[PDB]
């Protein structure tokens, strides 16, 4: 089932200094040793990695000549007693075959290739998952929108509710990616994840991304109880210690180890390959949602509370936070004069306005990008 | 803005 | 009134220019009782507020009439581009 | 991602901010 | 649908009128019609009036409810119908042919729907507001 | 575009006017420059982040110095800005109170301790509203649709 | 400026062609109504002999713009406005079968989901498409040609649903005639004219004579026989009919349904419980555990009495144990 | 002499304009008493269909302009011109009655009847009611409800 954790190697040692070789160095070499499989893990290496040495790369090469040889003659064997099943197995030895050698003709045209001679939709989500997870490992995300909107054909008897929830993980795994943190918590909060023994859900991940991922856009009023004391999730991070402490130091206010906790964050952050504005965005508004909901209670947020919140003094929530005002997202202002912050609430009323100023203008600019002579 | 306020 | 029923011995007989054309002291001291305004505070504010609100409904309009005449566009642009 | 992040400036973040953070008041 | 008549009962035995006076060359020519058009020979019907006659015959609501519950309620179907307007730009984008099925006669309808709802509200939400100033 | 080669008021309109006719122009000369250049004049106005730096990677035409200068002011100190400027030198287009301005937007609180700190009729701040405040952005799209009517006339 | 002007031009010839057809719009539509009815087809000089819809018979003529060539037979479009004489053709309107497959609507869909059955596809494919889509290894192997299958199991478990499945893997068609409700020798034809088609039965004794007669009725005319035509036959028991079925080799195929062991049982129950939502894990081997003589329909039903269960407390997971009270309540 | 006639287009396009939405009003005198009504079956094409009279058979017609291709449903009545068989207007669905309130016996006294009671009150009322939790379970509603009962 390409491509598993290997997509996370593929991203740690193309990943800088921060991470390159030793051990990390192995274990993708286990793989590349595995699977025989010339047509990706030499454009792998390409990358600042390695060169030849050729010492793998002869029998890998003469391995894929050798099953991609084989594979072939059940597409030419497949007419004695064999009917469409078996030129349709054929092709998912050249497909599940040529879609482990990671290349983006092989497996690409393979399977618009096994989308005609077809069977029913044990078939046609069957490869549009199977497409879809591999273009995950691409990051293609025209090929990923086009196998959503080739995966909601699903109206077979596709009342499939074991198979929404696996295109529901993975419309939250792919919308992680994309900034869309409001779609990802729910699909993934009301999931619960299983897959063909949740091989790609990979779990000791699964609900650690969950709640890491809620407090972005899961209201903290609202189902953040739900995500609490929901008594689905509560038991499976009992063994996962450290983000339970992530999550019970927002809504019990013990904010000394909950920076601490969200530092831990920013080392785990190392890991996914939806990666860089995801983390620095991510710690931007863990830190702007932990601000904001600490003053908005009071009418005046003194310096030695605000201080007491990590012992962090003066300057860190100084410069700080007038650069959350110079952004405008809270309503506080560094009132140095009595070194005391003020804080009423202008409401949402104004949100709007400034939200659809830039929303509209960009809508009439993709119509002004088309409008003109170029349509 | 009764002067200022095409649409036929 | 309205001439119900029987407007149809009307519209005969609204020909040349047609309806539109078609195709197109006690009460005077109560009088000003109820006229000034310009206290513009509390009232001022309020009038300001609903034409703003009113103006952006009118953007949001003008705007998805503009979308789906430019559809119109394209439907006449790839017409007689394929009439080429 | 395309939602247009800052990425600008900022030294090292809220790890090494908070060890200097901690540090610095102990 | 006014038309005189004649005795022409008998005399089937003169009025250049400009080659037989248009119109009753064309009636609803009907047989049992024509059969009695033998006898009825209708001609004309004119009319007068005067201008006296002709000329004689040619505010607010504001949030009561009024403002808000009919811009609150049509944008919704903005909102849920420009999504099968979506819907229906990416379904006839590819495999459409002989005119959409002639329209969808069937579950009408898509798009035009939204151009009502456009304008029911520009001629509202504007003009009466307008004389509000 | 030419004509978009002082005054700030219509230099972005001249941009919409300006960057419409290069598919595949130049790689010197008149396709690079025009873009880069004239939203640098973007800042000279004054515009920060949000439309800066997600809509660098169509270009990437060699994409030093200008960019730099764009976070130099989206973080808004001379400290550094010098560095941008004097260590850099040959950048061009010579043709300093703006960072200044962007900082000193905020305030320390508002008067800022009797008048005197550094940094480095609608009772309300301004929000939004529903009178003349709010009207003009309003009437821009109106103007928009209706600048946007040409479109029936082209068939 | 004349260039504009004869862009005006088309504006004001356009709108005057809207005020022409809808000026004789209204005084067109004084005119008639045309007919329409199924014919059987033409012989001669112009000709049709249409039966029209009320009373179903004339013979009418065919206007110079309609080519008598193509108008075939059961393909409904008329137009003898008044005098009696055609214009035009109009949407096919369904012919006979469509009728009595969207009538009979029994036949569901199935495509590859049947319960753990292997050896008994593998046997099916083995003797239903290869006389279909490979016939040049029968006629070169020296076999005649195999036809006619017998499906025997106990009611449930592979009926209606694997002669299905491998009836539209091969796209071929399903006619069934089971039942004879409303309309022997004529569904030979339709039979004949889909070219290649499958003809299914019915297994009634408990869930004299009754579908064996039109059995070999069809296996009299199928035996001298326009060839790819496969007769199905589902029975309860081998032993229970005709002694003439008896006659090897009358039914080529006698194809055997075992009731469900335990992996078959969770293959079936994995297919069904793949239906809808469960919970992070079910392992659904439990209950499997008392599938003892169980049947197909005995799953499908326990599935959805196990989602029923889950929908009476207003849940919206379907937990472990309402399969438990599923199970241990269809024990009747 | 080109900027004559350059007066002519515009006044002849208004007052084709005049004309024309006063243009769209002549053909509403089909529509008159008494018109048959039959109901709409299948669609052919542009404005003719193959509309289904009540007086026995279905048989071809024009449909005019004005009337909108909206709610021809493939059952929806829809009238007809006396003497011609044109389509003229649809209409609401006149047919059976909805019996307000007239039947009394609660389903307290019904006695005895518990399972059938709440198999009842679960295929019916709950899936017309809780129309939606099937589809957060994925069982359908079941379409309908044969009851069969010896001797009653
Ligand atoms: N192996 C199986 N796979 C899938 N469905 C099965 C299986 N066995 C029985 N069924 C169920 O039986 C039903 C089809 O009825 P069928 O088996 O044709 O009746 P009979 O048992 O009388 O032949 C389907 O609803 C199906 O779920």
């Amino acid at each position: 089932n390409p491509d598993l954790r290997i997509a996370q190697l593929r991203f740690l040692l193309s990943l800088p200094e921060h991470r390159g070789d030793a051990a990390v160095r192995d274990e993708l070499m286990a793989a590349v040793r595995d699977n025989n499989m010339a047509p990706y893990y030499e454009a792998l290496c390409k990358s600042l990695d390695w060169q030849i040495d050729v010492d793998l790369l002869n029998k890998m090469k003469k391995a894929n000549e050798d099953e991609l040889k084989r594979l072939d003659e059940e597409l030419e064997d497949a007419e004695k007693n064999l009917g469409e099943s078996e030129i349709r197995d054929a092709m998912m030895a050249k497909a599940e075959y040529l879609c482990r050698i990671g290349d983006k003709e092989g497996a690409l045209t393979a399977f618009r290739k096994t989308y005609d001679k077809t069977v029913a939709l044990g078939h046609r989500l069957d490869i549009v998952f199977y497409l879809l997870r591999i273009g995950l490992f691409y990051m293609d995300n025209d090929l990923i929108t086009r196998n959503t909107e080739k995966a909601k054909s699903l109206i077979e008897e596709g009342g499939d509710w074991d198979r929404r929830n696996r295109l529901k993980v993975y419309q939250g795994l792919y919308c992680v990616a994309i900034r869309d943190f409001k779609q990802a918590a729910e699909l993934f909060l009301d999931t619960v994840s299983t897959f063909t023994s949740y091989e790609l859900m990979d779990y000791k991940t699964f609900v650690t991304y969950t709640v890491y991922v809620s407090m972005i856009a899961l209201e903290r009023p609202d189902l953040r109880e739900k995500v609490i004391k929901g008594a689905e999730i509560l038991e499976v991070l009992h063994s996962l210690p450290a983000v339970r402490q992530y999550l019970f130091s927002l809504y019990e206010c013990r904010y000394s180890v909950f920076f601490q906790s969200l530092a831990v964050v920013e080392q785990e952050m190392k890991k996914d390959w939806l990666f860089a504005p995801h983390y620095r965005y991510y710690v931007r508004e863990m830190r702007i949602h932990a601000y904001s909901q600490l003053l908005e209670s009071y009418r005046s947020l003194t310096l030695g509370y605000m201080a007491e919140a990590f012992g962090v003094g003066v300057e860190f929530i100084d410069q700080e936070l007038s650069r959350f005002i110079a952004a405008g997202r809270l309503h506080c202002k560094i009132d140095k004069v009595n070194e005391i912050v003020e804080t009423n609430r202008p409401d949402s009323k104004n949100w709007q306005y400034q939200e659809t100023i830039k929303k509209g203008d960009l809508l009439l600019n993709r119509v002004q990008k088309l409008s003109r002579v170029i349509n | 803005q009764v002067i200022e306020y095409m649409i036929v | 009134g309205a001439e119900e029923a029987e407007e149809v011995g009307v519209e005969h007989l609204l020909r040349d220019i047609k309806d539109t054309t078609v195709g197109t002291i006690y009460q005077l001291q109560d009088v000003f009782n109820l006229l000034p305004d310009v206290s513009l505070q509390e009232f001022v504010k309020a009038f300001y507020l609903k034409t703003n609100d009113q103006m952006v409904v009118v953007y949001l309009a003008s705007l998805i009439r503009s979308v789906v005449a430019l559809h119109n566009l394209i439907n006449n642009k790839i017409a007689n581009r394929d009439a080429e | 991602v395309w939602e247009d992040n800052w990425d600008d400036d900022n030294v090292e973040d809220d790890f090494s901010n908070q060890l200097r953070a901690e540090l610095e008041k102990h | 649908v006014i038309d005189a008549f004649r005795l022409i009962n008998a005399n089937m035995m003169p009025r250049q009128t400009t080659s037989n006076l248009g119109h009753l060359n064309k009636p609803s020519i009907q047989a049992l019609i024509h059969g009695l058009n033998r006898h009825y020979y209708s001609i004309t019907i004119n009319y007068r009036k005067n201008e006296l006659e002709q000329k004689m015959l040619l505010l607010t609501l504001q949030d009561y409810s009024e403002h808000c519950k009919h811009n609150e309620s049509v944008v919704k179907e903005m909102l849920e119908l420009a999504k099968n307007y979506n819907k229906a730009v990416e379904e006839e984008d590819k495999m459409t042919p002989e005119q959409l099925a002639i329209k969808n006669v069937g579950k009408q309808d898509p798009k035009r729907h939204l151009e009502e709802h456009v304008d029911v509200l520009m001629t509202s939400n504007i003009v009466q507001c307008l004389a509000a100033m | 575009y030419y004509t978009g080669r002082l005054e700030y008021s219509e230099a972005r309109r001249t941009m919409t006017n300006a960057l419409r006719k290069a598919p595949q122009h130049t790689a010197v000369g008149f396709k690079q420059t025009v873009h880069k250049l004239l939203i640098v004049v973007e800042l000279l106005l004054g515009e920060i982040p949000d439309r800066l730096q997600f809509r660098q990677p169509s270009l990437k035409r060699s994409l030093m110095p200008y960019f730099l200068l764009t976070q130099a002011v989206r973080t808004g100190n001379l400290a550094k800005f010098n560095q941008v400027l004097d260590q850099f030198g040959e950048k061009f287009q010579a043709d300093i109170i703006r960072l200044r301005h962007n900082v000193i937007k905020t305030g320390v609180r508002m008067i800022s301790l009797s008048y005197s700190r550094i940094s480095l009729s609608k009772e309300m701040i301004d929000i939004y509203s529903t009178r003349e405040p709010q009207l003009a952005f309003h009437q821009r799209i109106s103007f928009c649709l209706d600048i946007h009517n040409m479109s029936v006339k082209a068939m | 400026k004349s260039q504009n002007l004869r862009r005006l031009q088309a504006q004001r010839n356009e709108l005057n062609a809207k005020v022409r057809l809808l000026r004789e719009e209204l005084q067109l539509l004084q005119e008639q109504g045309s007919y329409v009815g199924e014919v059987v087809r033409a012989m001669d000089k112009k000709k049709v002999l249409v039966k029209v819809h009320p009373e179903g018979k004339f013979v009418v003529d065919v206007d110079k713009n309609i080519d008598i060539n193509d108008v075939t037979p059961n393909c409904r479009v008329a137009l003898r406005n008044d005098s009696y004489t055609l214009h035009k053709i109009l949407p096919n309107k369904v012919d006979p079968l469509v009728s009595l497959m969207m009538v009979e609507k029994v036949p569901d869909s199935t495509y590859e989901m049947i319960g753990g059955l292997d050896k008994q596809i593998k046997e099916i494919k083995e003797v239903i498409e290869l006389p279909v889509k490979h016939p040049e290894l029968f006629e070169a192997l020296g076999i005649a040609q195999p036809k006619g299958v017998l499906l025997y199991g106990p009611p449930g478990t592979g009926k209606t649903l694997l002669a299905r499945a491998v009836a539209h893997h091969t796209d071929c068609t399903f006619i069934r005639v089971s039942g004879s409700e409303l309309v022997v020798r004529e569904l030979f034809v339709m039979a004949r004219e889909h070219a290649p088609s499958i003809i299914f039965m019915d297994e009634i004794d408990s869930i004299s004579g009754g579908d064996s007669e039109v059995q070999r009725t069809m296996l009299e005319l199928l035996n001298q026989l326009t060839k790819n035509i496969k007769v199905i036959m589902a029975t309860n028991r081998i032993d229970i009919l005709d002694s003439a079925l008896l006659r090897p080799g009358r039914i080529d195929r006698k194809i055997e349904f075992p009731p469900p062991n335990e992996e078959a049982r969770l293959d079936i129950l994995k297919i069904h419980s793949r239906k809808m939502n469960l919970t992070r894990g079910i392992n659904l081997r439990k209950i499997a555990e008392l599938m003892p003589g169980a049947s197909g329909a005995e799953v499908k039903g326990v599935c959805t009495e196990a989602g029923m269960y889950a929908l009476r407390e207003r849940r919206v997971h379907v937990t472990q144990e309402d399969f438990e009270m599923a199970v241990a309540k269809v024990m009747q | 002499f080109l900027e004559v006639q350059e007066e002519y287009i515009k006044d002849e396009q208004k007052n084709l304009k005049k004309e024309f939405l006063h243009a769209q009003e002549e053909v509403k005198r089909i529509q008159s008493i008494p018109l048959v009504i039959g109901q709409f079956l299948e669609a052919v094409d542009q404005n003719t269909a193959i509309v289904g009279s009540t007086t026995g058979s279905n048989y071809y017609v024009r449909i005019l302009s004005t009337i909108d291709r909206e709610l021809l449903k493939p059952n929806a009545s829809v009238a007809l011109h006396k003497h011609s068989n044109a389509l003229v207007d649809v209409l609401p669905p006149e047919a059976m009655l909805t019996s307000d309130q007239k039947p009394d016996v609660m389903y307290a006294d019904i006695g005895g009847m518990d399972i059938q009671k709440q198999e009842v009150r679960e295929a019916v009322e709950l899936p017309l009611t809780h129309f939606e939790l099937y589809k957060q379970i994925g069982i359908d509603p079941p379409r309908g409800v044969l009851m069969y009962g010896p001797p009653g």
